[PDB]
């Protein structure tokens, strides 16, 4: 799917 | 009616776009019947599922003025909406436009900040050449006011107005005045923008604009000082959105100047040395004090001190710093012309790299780095990089190698063979735009003439297949063929140059499809030129051009026709109108 | 002459792959996808792509695109009449065919595609003998995929003699602008599914009007057959000879034959459709439909299409019989009529809306294209007059027939 | 002044656009697919600046998400650059462990957010704890 | 189909 | 519930009315550019009224507006004599699109203030109402600065929503 | 990863090695180098269940290129399963060595394949007949070392006609990867027994067994007819390469009968329906059935001239197939059905398909240039296009209107009246130039030419280089014809095309027009207003030395492309 990753990993 | 995300999560479910159509249109005649209903509750939704199909790309022209009844409204959510989309659905060009002025001059004196804070932002974005001659009366009237969340909004809404109309921004000198005190610092920020335009508009304003500049020096100073703050702070960078825009106006300023000149040294002699290289933020504030240094009269100590920042930019693995150095390269070529020359051999390096961007910069940078002293040396190397381009970039380098050719040549002869190297490498690639550059350049040659036109011919029986050098060489053999042909009326003995296939390779070039019906123009008036210029063979291409008068393009076949009137009425008129043309700069 | 049998899918990336001569290498599909979303911005489409020396023969299903490449001058009409019959197999194996097939059936979809193609030539295509060795669920090859008669396996056995055929017509029409005709022919198909058991020499015959001036009934109705196209069973010199239509028919529905004439008859349904499009307010639809044919006749569930504009809105329809839904996916509305019988003359009143701000770009002008279908009746006339089930063995099978009249590009042009 | 912004996904869909210079429809639709169809085809180790008719693009790929700019060709370069982290920084805060599907979903409260931090091409707000209280105070008004 | 059927003649003699 | 226009020409204090209709007080108004909205509500029916100005350069945009109103108001100025000319032009230039043509016709005679100013008989000779066909046209002497004729104006325009 | 798969491979169960290949090829399917477990699958290849080994076969075929000296060890395997019971099992074995690309191993093969091209079962027969030209495609003079063509041609004299077909498309196969040396064309007699094996082979077959008399050539006329009269029933067939196939061998073999015989005019009609009714098949065919009947149109012209109605565009049409029929519209104009054609066209210029509609512009332009009748209709149909107003179509008509007045030039001053006022604010410069040709050769009917030329010269200097020599010509007639108002007008034009223009065109023909006007004016009435001589059309027939040729390559890609097989193949 690749899109559930978060953007910047906070 | 269905709300937003069943209608997103409707549209992720299709998989064709010849599906996904069909799902937009099934809700698009849903919005539109409720748009013909005049709804008033679920117009906030609707206007939103408009906006994702325009997301998208599909049609959104029916639901501009239901935003404009979303604007109007008295709700604070379908005002949200309205203005979004205000700022998406129209612009200048759309002409439904005009009916959001009223609305928002009534949303800038509204009661609550947040209207007039989505009045603002919608006029910052998408105002016109007609809204802003009506509206910067009160944006200057939400300037002079208190509230700091509007403060920032209305400088750049005042930027915006300027932007669109020039003449506009002689009622914001009353309105800027004394505003650079501000505590709060997004407001300084976008006043900073607002001089940055009002100085880069018109240099009438500099004289009473650049009386503040040890103002915002001690700004500056003071946050450089500030090695901290709980907000602004990105990786330990006290503000740098500030600090680039700081830097900007002095980049600006002072250029002509020395007072403020002398008044901006010791903070830009400060903030090169006592700034942080590690993360990008501190080369973005790194690389605006170099270009600060670079465009001001500065002192002869700082922009030894700027090379050598940019010598280490140019060392760096990051590919953004070296794009960066490159950049900063292309920007300081004229001032200080000598001390960039040294970095020649890191410069050519990067013409070997593995991006477009980088060789691109590499390209521009040395095409401006040639002088009359390199010139010798770098021409070499840069005609063994254009061999050796992809297929983009061998244009701008034909342009380019032509352009630091004109300017910077040391002799005639060696400059015609830099070009006629170029145009045998580049071919289809050179820009048809140079060409009255090239013929022009070779008949302001005076003296070798039957050098070029030997090598034009040699040239062109290799290939005819190239458009810009028979573009050249059909022009250079008519105006110039009888230093190819010399003394040879009727037969001798066999040289190089034959009469006869001189005729029949520009014969080749009009019967051959390669040819793009503008070398023919030039071809046909080179074969009419050699029936003067030749008085060898004639009688015999008048065959050739009373056979071309049938020909479907237009403007041959009125060529050939008058030249074939000529051929056959008017042979004591032939020499009298084919004497060679005058040289012009 | 194919090179490497692809099926893709709407991404690009390969459903399965199977290449034979190895001219064509197997990450040239890789430039398919990409050279056809070029050509698609510039109207340069082609069913022929080309990647330097390698062209991409290609056509579209559902989700799936089944590419062949080839190197040299293959000879393309066999790629795609190649292309089709794959199609054509895999939907006999499969109830249908889409990106859920492939993958969940590859253990046979690759024999499949070694046992049809060798070397780019097809050599065994027909399905139903190739469901006896080719299973999903192995013993010899029969001697039906080696033998002359290579569509029917002998030893079939049934308990009845059922010869079903359905003489389906398709009425094709254009109508212009005017309210002329431009074309009108009928492209009709014999669709027969024949359940016999042994080895049957059929002879099909027709009131063909060329077979009736040899004859010498020439003044009865007589369709003149202006082509026909039979299956592979029929033997074609026989009917070069003297228009004889003798087969041996395979095991289960197959398309017989598919006759194609002109008309100079009016058409069967006709749309009198007038447009009231006023500028930036409205559009009427005062549309009407009369049935040119017969009283008897019943034409079942119509369907007559016509186009409306892009962005309408608020739809009102006064009709008389008949329901109209409105379809804004096709952006027409479909004025559905249950039974429609002949001669009878129904009016319908569309008005929608229209926005008041212009629109941005053009609409373009589809036709009004009807669905229809009438049973027991076909306007070319064609009657089939017997059918002579000739075996060794002997028996009586029972012959059954229906005549279905459909149509095919039915379309009337607005202005 | 940054002259536009697009967040498109790795597939091509455009999941935002904010046109900060007026040019029509078919322009757009134009510029939108030439660019994607450039950073798609683009390395990983290409620099993040491309020179596309006079204007030094701004990317940064963050997630299956990318981003653009288009700054003029006389401004800072790499403080663009962090204003697209500050961007995904706001969006983070804003809506909590920020996700592909967060954007998909709630694009008008991303718009929201933009308009809270780019209005007219350059930065309002400098801070990141201003403008998320901004933006939660006028949500709070509902 | 909800269509039915006609019998042909087998010979047409 | 009805929708109503207010189309006319530009200082015919047409804003005044909506002012005045909303609220009953005469405020500052700026020549109004785009448009106004309010809910006036009397005779128990919520009269919303689409005042849109009537500029140099909003008059061709009166057409997005001509779309669902079910009634016209518009206001001419009676202290212009030279400007009743295309007040008649633009009433014929309006009135003869295919949209809008169900909605009735409420011409206010705005600016009784002066002997200057002229009735609604002659008002009516000069726009040639009764060379109308199939419409509705009543004129109505007005005074916006006083509610002179207003709601008598709004009466008529009930009465006559329906039938 | 890998490692458990190769474990359970390596096993002596088996369901543990059928999951494991199916695993694999599972693997293969997806795109996964699954090229390093080569050796562990051809140890599990030697199996009794036949379901099995073709996912073993498949393996050896898709991964034999990659892994060349691992292969080896498949020989002895092939030709062990090339001796067994089942022919099926015989002929999988056969057909997977020939695919099976390397050349070390095709020299240990020619034995078994020689073996089973003289099999008793057909099926394995007509495999290894294919097989032989998959081993040519190897290696050529392997297979003529072994001599397996003079076997082949054996299988041509052999009955059950599949293994005929297959045999005579391996051998048009090779054949073809000849110099032609020993042309294995055949006596009429073979050919008679082809014939007679034409009506009893496969669907598939007749493609191949007509693609082969694409190489004779007859040498008599009732030869020649004797065998189109068993052709021409090949025509009635459902399969569209058949039939177009059999097209190709008679429109091959009709270049030797007699035109007074009253047999080529019944070939004639018996070829026109079957050209007619492929274009009522599925679209991808109806490219290549577009593109043959184009190919042939224009060599014999008598077939389709009664068949336009067919050729009717229908808006659920693709792209690819409108704009070809545009073309056969134009290949098929007469002057029967000039009326047809234009009302036709005239339909074509309201679609939102902007290729087609510029199409069907020059169609109309075509139309007008072919046939001399109905040039009226034309500019009359031009002109209200022009008078919609849309701006691709008129950047289309004006051009088309040039092509048109260049032929006809005479009579149709009533036109450029509607043509003084068209909104010359025009765009597009391949238009700008032709209106500015219309302008200037017809500067006597206009009388107000002068005028409407002072607005091209705000921004002359850069425009184009077309635009700029169109004006410098037109300039220079209207002061030719008129030399009272436009005297100051060749002037300040001559003052721009030579002093301060640099394009050298511009310059040579400025000069030469500055020197031609202060030299003579009287003379150049009869220099550059000279009565010019009839201006040829060209003539886009492919040329008959070339079309001769294509006839023979009907269906294939030179067929389509419309160019001889050598200019595009590598
Ligand atoms: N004497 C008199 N003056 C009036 C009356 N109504 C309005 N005015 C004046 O007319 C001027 C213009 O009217 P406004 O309503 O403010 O603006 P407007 O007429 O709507 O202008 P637009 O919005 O362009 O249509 C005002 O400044 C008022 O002073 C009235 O009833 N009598
Ligand atoms: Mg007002």
């Amino acid at each position: 799917k690749g899109e559930n990753t978060s953007l910047l990993h906070p | 009616p269905i709300r937003l995300r069943e209608l997103i999560r409707t549209i992720r479910t299709a998989r064709t776009q010849a599906e996904e159509r069909e799902m937009i249109q099934k809700e698009c005649a849903a919005i539109r019947s409720s748009f013909r209903e005049e709804d008033n509750t679920y117009r906030c939704r609707n206007v939103a599922k408009l906006l994702y199909m325009h997301m998208l790309g599909y049609p959104a022209h029916f639901g501009q003025l239901e935003c404009l009844k979303l604007i109007a409204s008295q709700k604070f959510t379908d005002k949200r909406i309205g203005y979004l989309g205000a700022m998406l659905l129209l612009d200048e060009r759309q002409d439904v436009h005009l009916l959001m002025t009223n609305c928002i001059k009534n949303d800038l004196n509204h009661s609550t900040q947040f209207v007039q804070g989505l009045a603002l932002c919608t006029l910052g974005c998408m105002g016109s050449s007609e809204m802003c001659r009506d509206l910067a009366g009160e944006v200057e009237k939400l300037l002079k006011t208190s509230n700091s969340y509007l403060r920032k909004k209305a400088a750049l809404c005042a930027v915006h107005v300027i932007r669109k109309v020039p003449e506009l921004m002689e009622m914001f000198l009353p309105a800027t005045k004394n505003l650079l005190n501000e505590k709060n610092h997004g407001v300084l920020h976008t006043s900073v923008v607002l001089l940055t335009e009002m100085c880069e508009r018109s240099p009438d304003m500099l004289a009473h604009f650049r009386k503040l500049v040890p103002q915002l020096v001690r700004i500056l100073k003071n946050l450089i000082m500030s090695g901290y703050s709980p907000e602004h702070d990105v990786s330990g960078i006290s503000d740098p959105f500030l600090q680039v825009r700081i830097l900007r106006l002095l980049r600006i300023l002072g250029r002509n100047d020395d007072d403020s000149s002398e008044a901006m040294n010791d903070i830009l002699a400060q903030v090169a040395t006592n700034t942080e290289t590690s993360k990008n933020v501190g080369n973005a504030i790194l690389y605006e004090t170099v270009l600060t240094i670079m465009d001001i009269k500065s002192e002869s100590g700082l922009r030894v001190l700027a090379i050598n920042i940019l010598g280490r930019f140019l060392l760096n693995n990051d590919k953004n710093i070296r794009y960066v150095a490159l950049t900063s390269l292309l920007k300081t070529v004229q001032t200080d012309h000598n001390a960039v020359q040294r970095h020649r051999s890191t410069i050519v390096d990067c013409l070997k790299d593995l991006d477009v961007s980088i060789k691109r910069r590499a390209m521009e940078l040395s095409f401006a780095l040639v002088n009359g002293n390199n010139i010798r040396g770098m021409m070499k190397e840069l005609l063994y990089f254009l061999d050796s381009c992809e297929p983009e970039f061998k244009a701008d380098c034909a342009s380019g190698i032509f352009l630091a050719a004109e300017k910077y040549a040391p002799s005639k002869r060696w400059h015609i063979d830099t070009i006629m190297r170029v145009l045998t490498t580049a071919g289809s690639y050179v820009r048809d735009d140079a060409v009255p550059n090239l013929i022009q350049l070779i008949t302001n040659s005076v003296e070798m003439h039957a050098y070029t036109v030997q090598r034009l011919y040699k040239a062109i029986l290799g290939d005819y297949s190239q458009q810009p050098l028979v573009q050249v060489a059909a022009w250079c053999i008519g105006e110039y063929g009888d230093l190819l042909v010399s003394g040879q009326c009727e037969e001798e003995e066999p040289i190089q140059v034959t009469e006869d296939e001189v005729l029949d390779i520009l014969e080749s070039v009009l019967i051959s499809n390669m040819s793009t019906s503008v070398t023919r123009g030039y071809a046909l008036t080179a074969i009419m030129k050699l029936s003067t210029r030749f008085t060898c063979t004639v009688n015999r291409i008048k065959k050739v051009v009373s056979i071309y008068g049938s020909s479907i393009d237009v403007e041959l076949q009125q060529r050939a026709v008058e030249y074939n009137a000529l051929f056959k009425k008017y042979d004591h008129m032939r020499s009298a109108l084919l004497e060679r043309m005058p040289v012009m700069e | 002459s194919a090179s490497a049998v692809y099926v893709l899918d709407l991404k690009g990336k390969v459903l399965i792959c199977r290449n034979y001569r190895g001219d064509v290498d197997m990450s040239e599909v890789e430039h398919f996808m990409p050279i056809l979303m070029e050509k698609e911005e510039e109207g340069m489409l082609s069913p022929i792509l080309a990647h330097g020396g390698v062209r991409f023969m290609w056509i579209k299903h559902n989700n799936l695109y089944l590419v062949a490449t080839s190197k040299k001058n293959a000879c393309v009409s066999l790629v795609f009449s190649f292309l089709y019959k794959v199609v054509q197999v895999f939907s006999e194996y499969f109830k249908e065919l889409e990106e859920e097939s492939i993958r969940d059936n590859f253990v046979i979809i690759y024999e499949l595609l070694d046992e049809l193609m060798d070397f780019g030539y097809p050599q065994t295509t027909d399905s139903k003998i190739l469901q006896e060795y080719i299973t999903q669920e192995a013993p010899r090859p029969p001697a039906t995929v080696t033998n002359a008669v290579s569509w029917r396996s002998e030893g079939i056995k049934y308990r009845k003699n059922e010869v079903f055929l359905d003489v389906i017509e398709a009425v094709n029409l254009l109508v212009s602008a005017n309210g002329n005709v431009l074309r009108s022919e009928i492209v009709g198909s014999i669709k027969m599914r024949v359940f016999l058991s042994g080895m049957p020499e059929l002879r099909l015959g027709l009131n063909d009007k060329v077979l009736f001036d040899n004859t010498g009934r020439g003044k009865s109705k007589s369709v003149e057959l202006e082509d026909v196209k039979f299956h592979q069973c029929v033997r074609l010199s026989r009917f070069e000879n003297d228009r004889t239509i003798s087969f041996i028919p395979p095991d289960g529905e197959f398309e017989l034959m598919s006759y194609r004439l002109n008309t100079h008859v009016k058409p069967l349904i006709w749309i009198e459709s007038v447009i009231e499009k006023h500028s930036h307010s409205r559009i009427e639809y005062m549309v009407k439909a009369k049935s040119q044919f017969k009283r008897r006749s019943t034409a079942n569930n119509v369907e007559i299409h016509i186009p409306v504009p892009n962005d309408a809105d608020s739809p009102k329809f006064k009709t008389t019989v008949g329901s109209v839904k409105w379809v804004p996916e096709n952006s027409e509305i479909v004025w559905s009529v249950k039974s429609f019988p002949g001669g009878k003359e129904y009016l319908m009143r569309a008005h929608f809306g229209l926005p008041s701000v212009e629109a941005e770009d053009k609409e373009g002008k589809p036709p009004i294209s009807v669905k229809f279908e009438i049973p027991y009746f076909t306007t070319s006339g064609i009657q089939v007059r017997y059918l002579k089930i000739i075996e060794k063995s002997g028996y009586q099978a029972l012959p059954w027939v229906r005549y279905i009249t459909q149509n095919g590009d039915y379309q009337l042009r607005t202005q | 002044m940054i002259h536009f912004i697009l967040l498109f996904s790795r597939q091509g869909k455009l999941r935002l656009q904010k046109w900060y210079i007026t040019l029509p429809d078919k322009e757009r639709k134009k510029i939108t697919r030439e660019i994607v169809q450039i950073i798609l085809s683009r390395g990983h180790r290409t620099s993040s600046f491309v020179d596309w008719k006079e204007l030094k693009l701004v990317y940064k790929r963050y997630a299956s998400l990318y981003f653009c700019c288009a700054i003029e060709n006389q401004d800072n370069e790499l403080l663009t650059l962090e204003i697209v982290h500050r961007y995904v920084e706001l969006l983070d805060k804003y809506f909590g462990n920020v996700c592909e599907l967060d954007i998909i979903f709630n694009f008008e409260k991303a718009y929201f957010i933009l308009d809270e931090f780019i209005i007219g091409g350059e930065i309002q707000e400098t801070s990141k704890k201003i403008a998320v209280k901004a933006i939660e105070d006028s949500d709070m008004l509902q | 189909t909800s269509y039915d059927y006609c019998r042909v003649p087998m010979e047409d003699g | 519930e009805m929708r109503i226009l207010m189309v006319g020409l530009d200082a015919a204090g047409k804003t005044t009315i909506l002012y005045k209709l909303k609220l009953g007080e005469i405020v500052t108004t700026i020549p109004t550019i785009g448009f106004n909205v309010e809910t006036v509500e009397y005779k128990n029916i919520s009269f919303t009224v689409w005042d849109v100005g009537g500029l140099d350069k909003i008059r061709p945009l009166w057409r997005h507006y001509f779309q669902n109103t079910q009634g016209l108001i518009f206001v001419v100025d009676s202290n212009d004599r030279e400007r009743v000319n295309e007040a008649r032009e633009e009433l014929m230039r309006m009135l003869a699109e295919d949209e809008l043509r169900d909605a009735v016709l409420l011409v206010f005679a705005n600016k009784q203030d002066l002997p200057n100013a002229m009735n609604a008989a002659e008002i009516t000779d000069k726009l040639g109402l009764h060379s109308l066909r199939h419409r509705n046209w009543y004129i109505q002497a007005t005074c916006a600065t006083s509610g002179d004729g207003l709601y008598e104006g709004l009466d008529w325009l009930s009465n006559q929503l329906r039938n | 990863e890998i490692f458990e798969l190769k474990a359970e491979l390596n096993s002596d169960k088996k369901e543990k090695k059928k999951e494991a290949v199916k695993k694999v090829i599972a693997s293969m399917t997806v795109g996964k180098d699954v090229s390093a477990l080569f050796p562990d699958v051809v140890n599990c290849m030697q199996t009794d269940n036949l379901e099995l080994k073709k996912l073993v076969y498949l393996y050896l075929m898709n991964y034999a290129k990659s892994q060349p000296d691992m292969a080896i060890m498949a020989v002895n395997t092939f030709v062990k399963d090339c001796e067994d019971p089942n022919p099926l099992i015989r002929a999988l074995a056969v057909r997977t060595m020939g695919c099976i690309r390397v050349d070390k191993i095709t020299e240990y093969l020619c034995e078994p394949l020689r073996k089973c091209l003289k099999d008793e079962d057909p099926y394995v027969r007509k495999t290894a007949a294919v097989c032989v030209a998959k081993l040519h495609d190897i290696n050529a003079q392997l297979v003529e070392d072994q001599g397996f063509l003079d076997t082949l041609k054996d299988l041509i004299s052999d009955s059950n006609p599949m293994v005929v077909a297959n045999a005579v498309a391996a051998l048009s196969e090779i054949a073809e990867s000849h110099p032609s040396s020993n042309l294995l064309d055949l006596n009429p007699q073979s050919i008679n027994k082809l014939l007679t094996a034409l009506n009893e082979c496969t669907e598939w077959g007749q493609i191949f067994i007509l693609d082969c008399l694409a190489n004779y050539m007859p040498k008599d006329d009732r030869e020649a007819q004797s065998i189109c009269e068993r052709v021409t029933p090949r025509l009635s067939h459902a399969n569209s390469a058949v039939v177009l196939s059999a097209v190709k061998v008679l429109m091959k073999f009709m270049e030797m009968l007699s035109k007074d015989l009253d047999y080529y005019g019944t070939l004639l009609k018996k070829l026109a329906p079957p050209l007619v009714t492929l274009l009522s098949a599925e679209p991808e065919l109806q490219y290549v059935a577009l593109r043959n009947i184009n190919l042939i149109v224009q060599k014999r012209p008598e077939i389709l001239k009664h068949e336009m109605k067919v050729f009717f565009v229908k808006y659920n049409d693709p792209i690819y197939v409108k704009l070809e029929k545009l073309d056969i519209m134009i290949r098929l104009a007469s002057q029967a059905n000039i009326a047809q054609v234009l009302a036709e066209l005239r339909e074509y210029a309201t679609e939102v398909d902007v290729d087609f509609v510029r199409k069907a512009v020059r169609a109309i332009g075509r139309c007008a240039i072919k046939v001399e009748q109905s040039a009226e209709r034309c500019v009359s149909t031009l002109l209200d296009l022009i008078q919609t107003k849309v701006n691709y179509v008129v950047q289309e008509a004006i051009v088309v209107i040039k092509d048109i007045f260049r032929k006809y030039p005479n009579k149709y001053e009533s036109v450029i009246a509607t043509l003084c006022e068209n909104l010359d604010s025009l765009d597009e410069p391949e238009a700008r130039a032709a209106m500015i040709w219309i302008v200037g050769e017809y500067a006597e009917r206009i009388d107000n030419a002068d005028e409407l030329l002072e607005s091209f010269l705000e921004g002359f200097h850069d425009k184009s280089t077309q635009v700029q020599l169109q004006l410098l010509t037109a300039i220079v007639k209207l002061f030719l014809k008129k030399p009272t108002e436009t005297q100051e007008l060749v002037q300040q034009v001559l003052s721009l095309a030579t002093q301060d223009s640099d394009n050298p065109d511009l310059r040579d023909r400025g000069y030469i027009y500055w020197r031609l006007l202060s030299t003579d004016p009287v003379a150049a009435k009869e220099v550059v207003l000279a009565e010019k001589p009839l201006i040829s059309e060209e003539t886009d027939l492919i040329e008959p030395t070339l079309l001769d040729e294509l006839i023979c390559y009907i269906g294939t890609l030179a067929s389509v492309y419309h160019k001889p097989p050598s200019a595009f193949v590598e």
